[PDB]
RNA sequence: ACCUCGAUGUCGGCUCGUCGCAUCCUGGGGCUGGAGCAGGUCCCAAGGGUUGGGCUGUUCGCCCAUUAAAGCGGCACGCGAGCUGGGUUUAGAACGUCGUGAGACAGUUCGGUCUCUAUCCGCCGCGCGCGUCAGAAGCUUGAGGAAACCUGUCCCUAGUACGAGAGGACCGGGACGGACGAACCUCUGGUAUACCAGUUGUCCCACCAGGGGCACGGCUGGAUAGCCACGUUCGGACAGGAUAACCGCUGAAAGCAUCUAAGCGGGAAACCUCUUCCAAGACCAGGCUUCUCACCCUCUAGGAGGGAUAAGGCCCCCCGCAGACCACGGGAUUGAUAGACCAGACCUGGAAGCCUAGUAAUAGGUGCAGGGAACUGGCACUAACCGGCCGAAAACUUAC
RNA sequence: AAUUCCUUGUCGGGUAAGUUCCGACCUGCACGAAUGGCGUAACGACUUCUCAACUGUCUCAACCAUAGACUCGGCGAAAU
RNA sequence: GUCAGGUAGAGAAUACUAAGGCGUACGAGUGAACUAUGGUUAAGGAACUCGGCAAAAUGCCCCCGUAACUUCGGGAGAAG
């Protein structure tokens, strides 16, 4: 079944290869979880492995949440996500209570990681878009940014759902697939995925078995 | 103090002289051609040494047959055995970028005494 | 200390600097200023920076403080009262207190302060 | 550009209506024996005496 | 780092001595050629007593490049100038000569010839 | 000559696109005067892709290098309240030509003001209100949308099939690329207006020394964080379903024959799934849970009106890599949220003072020195407060 | 040709590629001798073409500062 | 129209500054897009475009050294 842990991205480093090559890697506190609950498809119509991670003082906690970590019998934590399951074979395999840790990857495997993307604000189209703008001479009057043209004429006499224009950009869920987890530290907890995760240092992500090269 | 220093500590390499920019070097690096593995040797001054950690990069200008050749290295690079430093250079700048315009007599630099 | 992420007091970077100087060597003076709110946060990073040199006392830290501060009077004040008088201190040399908008403009407005409790 | 036809009553009104102040929170304090109201902003102001109590 | 317009000098002594790049080899619409990269270029400058006259159009292949290019070990090779060699059909050089350093990357773009007459691969 | 002359601005380029298929490439097929390679022609197919330069105001066209290919058209010959203004088509001037002349020329030549603070619809983003039959909170399903969809070369199979030879595969495997998109900052590279160093002119701090103000940050050499591309990593599937052209099986009407009339199957980058994202204002306003589940007064005993609360929330306060505002996220003394402070990392490159050498400019020692932001860890010294405002249930029917 | 409609005439030069440019040919639609003809050193913010140097003009765009834009307080228009 | 301080400098240019005179009448905030005005930029270097438009570049003093052509003055600060 599709393995997952939910993690903090610490930071980028880089390490070498067996064969010097150079490898970029981020690192992931792929922190213990605790499952809190079960979906089932015949409680909920679906199949699902609720997941709790981070730490968090119980004064924090409001009491309706409070209620919910004490009917599963743990502690609570900052953040509570679930993993889609295709199937109850699958949910079979988690208990309330239970804990997962880093190694229930190994190194070698693919991997789909999931992060808000840092925020950018309100965007320019050349920037949030990628529109070339306009010719910085030649008489080109105040337009060096500009979109230029969104539209056409008489006909259609608007403009169309979908039109690429400025406004705010990042801070969305993105999902990058098939990174290589370069190595797992048992002992600190941590995941060396080759390249990049989206999100800001601290932020949480989500690390699942890949599912096109899993 | 870095935040990542428990992981980097693991590939940081022992066997690095201390060098500064300005010192002449020679970088013995492993080079692959067919299945046979040799070593070549990069001779020529030290440039700059910029980052930290395990990521430390440094740069080295040669010299070569009219033509001038920098190459830059990871520290801590495996693909490097031997680093051996030659003279001690004078330099009054961390960065030696100066010497990319500088021909013959006046590339020298000046040795420590 | 970490610089202003927008536009600088006073509508330029080189005003800004002169601005911080002028401000330190008021509140050094009469102990206690009130200014905008904005301005009064500004000055506590670099005030306190200054007292630390004081502290320190040499006559290096002396040249250091005489690039920011123009008037030897304060100067003295600074490395003879205000420095010996924090020795014991560990940060936190001043103290802000929100006060009544400005009338012409609306400005919010803050008195900045040396801590005497101590 | 300009405005291409007049604006009804309603329509002016119900932007209109977006122009408005909020009233400021406002916590008692006792100056001089008497307890008087000010913004929670000021709070440790007026209790040092930097708020002029008119 | 060199594409169409840019000048390169010759690194052989075929009897050119500056080439205009025309075109990079190697698909539609790319725009940077490297060490070891293909391109059609233009004499611009040749000596009086040279086989190749200028204004004719050649092949070359780059053989070093100002732009850092990075290694699979990261480390970098930068040159001081961009050198090219003047190339027939079958990646052998026209000149019998190569003159000045080369690139490790001409040995993975399989140019065994050029890499031969050099006189250091680096 | 039907709308517009109390005004609907033109060619070409630029920017941004959106649609058709009469298809340029890639995909699937029938027939060939298809041996093979490579084609010819016709059918199906619009998912994606469809280069950069020389000449000309040009469109068009010719040419030079490439490419899998450099498609044809619609949208006021799309797009000037988005840009340009070279051509044309005001006023100046000149040539040829015509005119007695004033002048004229789908002849030519040089020059020649491109205005507007967005009300409405529309589009891109972001809040406030109310609703979803008590008030709240965590995690969710996915009706329905959006995005993405390109392709090459080389090496095996194989110098095999085919072929006199020359030449040279289908199908099936593997490696390495181009273009494009996304995230990210370890590396490389760019930036740096409170970082460090050098340095010119001048004025100042009485003066020397050491510094400061101004001259683009005066200039010059570097430069962590943040942001970023020239950088890094990843992506386009794999599989299934229903089909197009086309190939059929089994078969009558019609003793034969026929893919079709009863029935049963193969079959494509198009379609539906699959991958990524949005999504219950999805008014059929969903689901699984958890918390609070409580009290006074007035009208008349109907329904309401008011006040005080619970869970929770908001405002104020300390802040953020979150941000136009607002929102969002975190912290709020049972506290490391920000600053200071201490230490480290990093950047700069050897401070001042003193001593020594030199006539001096200056050099050396003291000393990985001194200075300093963003990154990391400690540390309640400073500020997060002796607090305000919101916020919980008419009933009734049937089934069990 | 500041004159040539046909016309991007034709040949040569320059460019990888030149409807512009330079040198020629004469088939001058429709040159020509004080509405002067053909030249000419010097001169030109004239017009035209080429080269070196140089560069954000461009490949291809990134980052910084300031004035507006944006938020709060005051005053407070306009075309339509 | 009349006075013309000082240090750099050929100078009444320009930079800083003395005497003297001002801060001149909306402000306070805030790293949005976008526009304006300045700044820097890897590799490439006119590929931009009607056109090198706009930027960048060259720039001072003292020596050396300067072609075609010419009306004999020039060209000429040629160029380097
Ligand atoms: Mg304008
Ligand atoms: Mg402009
Ligand atoms: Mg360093
Ligand atoms: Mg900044
Ligand atoms: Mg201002
Ligand atoms: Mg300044
Ligand atoms: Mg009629
Ligand atoms: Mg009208
Ligand atoms: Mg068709
Ligand atoms: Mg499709
Ligand atoms: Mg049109
Ligand atoms: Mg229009
Ligand atoms: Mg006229
Ligand atoms: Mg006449
Ligand atoms: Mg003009
Ligand atoms: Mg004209
Ligand atoms: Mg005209
Ligand atoms: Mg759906
Ligand atoms: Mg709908
Ligand atoms: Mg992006
Ligand atoms: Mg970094
Ligand atoms: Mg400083
Ligand atoms: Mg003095
Ligand atoms: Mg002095
Ligand atoms: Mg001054
Ligand atoms: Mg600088
Ligand atoms: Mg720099
Ligand atoms: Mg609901
Ligand atoms: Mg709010
Ligand atoms: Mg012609
Ligand atoms: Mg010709
Ligand atoms: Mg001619
Ligand atoms: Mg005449
Ligand atoms: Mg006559
Ligand atoms: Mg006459
Ligand atoms: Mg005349
Ligand atoms: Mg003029
Ligand atoms: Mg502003
Ligand atoms: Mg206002
Ligand atoms: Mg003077
Ligand atoms: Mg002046
Ligand atoms: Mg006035
Ligand atoms: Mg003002
Ligand atoms: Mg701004
Ligand atoms: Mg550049
Ligand atoms: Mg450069
Ligand atoms: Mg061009
Ligand atoms: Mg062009
Ligand atoms: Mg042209
Ligand atoms: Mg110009
Ligand atoms: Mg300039
Ligand atoms: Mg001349």
């Amino acid at each position: 079944a599709r393995k997952g842990i939910l993690g903090t991205k610490l930071g980028m480093t880089q390490v070498f290869d067996e064969n010097n090559k150079v490898v970029p890697v981020t690192v992931v506190k792929a922190g213990p979880n605790v499952v809190t609950r079960i979906r089932t498809t015949e409680r909920d119509g679906y199949s699902a492995v609720q997941l709790a991670y981070g730490e968090i003082s119980p004064r924090k906690v409001i009491k309706p949440v409070a209620g919910q970590f004490a009917a599963a019998g743990v502690n609570p934590r900052r953040h509570v996500a679930e993993l889609r399951l295709d199937d109850e074979a699958a949910v079979a395999e988690y208990e309330v209570g239970q804990e997962l840790t880093a190694e229930i990857f190994s190194d070698g495997a693919y991997v789909d990681v999931t992060g808000t993307s840092k925020g950018k604000g309100f965007a320019g189209t050349m920037k949030r878009h990628g529109f070339r703008g306009q010719g910085a001479a030649h008489g080109a009057q105040a337009v060096h940014r500009r979109p230029g043209s969104i539209g056409g004429c008489a006909t259609p006499g608007r403009v169309f759902k979908g039109t690429r224009m400025s406004g705010r950009m990042g801070n969305d869920r993105v999902t990058t697939q098939n990174l290589k987890v370069h190595k797992v530290d048992a002992e600190n907890g941590v995941l060396l995925i080759k390249g990049a995760i989206p999100g800001r240092n601290g932020g949480l992500v989500v690390v699942r078995s890949a599912i096109k090269r899993g | 103090m870095n935040t990542l220093d428990f992981v980097d500590q693991a590939s940081l390499r022992d066997d690095i002289p201390t060098f500064s920019p300005g010192d002449t070097v020679n970088v013995h690096v492993k080079v692959i051609e067919g299945s046979k593995e040799r070593i070549q040797v990069f001779k020529g001054v030290v440039i700059r040494r910029q980052g930290g950690g395990i990521s430390e990069t440094f740069t080295v200008r040669k010299e070569s047959y009219g033509v001038g050749v920098e190459r830059t290295f990871p520290v801590h690079s495996p693909n490097i055995d031997h680093i051996d430093v030659l003279t001690r250079g004078d330099v009054r700048r961390a960065k030696l970028y100066y010497l990319r315009e500088l021909r013959g007599k006046k590339a020298k630099i000046k040795e420590k005494r | 200390p970490k610089p202003t992420k927008g536009p600088r007091l006073g509508g330029s970077s080189s005003h800004q600097s002169a601005l911080l100087a002028n401000l330190a060597t008021s509140l050094f003076e009469h102990g206690r200023i009130k200014t905008t709110e904005p301005k009064a946060r500004a000055l506590r990073p670099y005030a306190e920076k200054l007292i630390t040199h004081a502290k320190k006392g040499a006559l290096h830290n002396r040249r250091e403080v005489m690039k920011k501060i123009r008037d030897k009077d304060v100067v003295h004040t600074l490395f003879a009262e205000i420095g010996p008088f924090y020795a014991d201190r560990n940060g936190g040399y001043t103290r802000i207190i929100k006060v009544e908008n400005r009338k012409g403009d609306n400005a919010p407005m803050a008195v900045i302060e040396l801590v005497r409790e101590k | 550009a300009v405005p291409k036809r007049r604006m009804s009553r309603a329509n002016t009104r119900s932007r209109r209506a977006q122009w408005k102040a909020e009233a400021p929170g406002l916590v008692t304090v006792s100056v001089a024996g008497q307890q008087r109201k000010v913004p929670r902003r000021l709070l440790k102001a007026a209790r040092l005496g930097l708020v002029d109590l008119d | 780092m060199i594409q169409q317009e840019s000048r390169l000098k010759v690194a052989d002594n075929t009897g050119a001595k500056e080439i205009l790049c025309i075109r990079v080899l190697g698909g539609s619409s790319r725009r940077y050629a490297g060490i070891g990269d293909v391109i059609v270029a233009t004499v611009k400058d040749a000596i009086p007593g040279g086989n190749v006259k200028r204004g004719d159009v050649v092949k070359a292949v780059v053989v070093r490049t100002v732009k850092e290019r990075r290694r699979a070990d990261g480390s970098y090779i930068k040159f001081d100038e961009n050198a090219a060699v003047i190339i027939k059909n079958d990646n052998d050089p026209r000149g019998t000569r190569i003159f000045g350093p080369v690139g490790r990357e001409l040995r993975e773009k399989k140019f065994m010839k050029i890499v031969s007459l050099a006189p250091e691969v680096l």
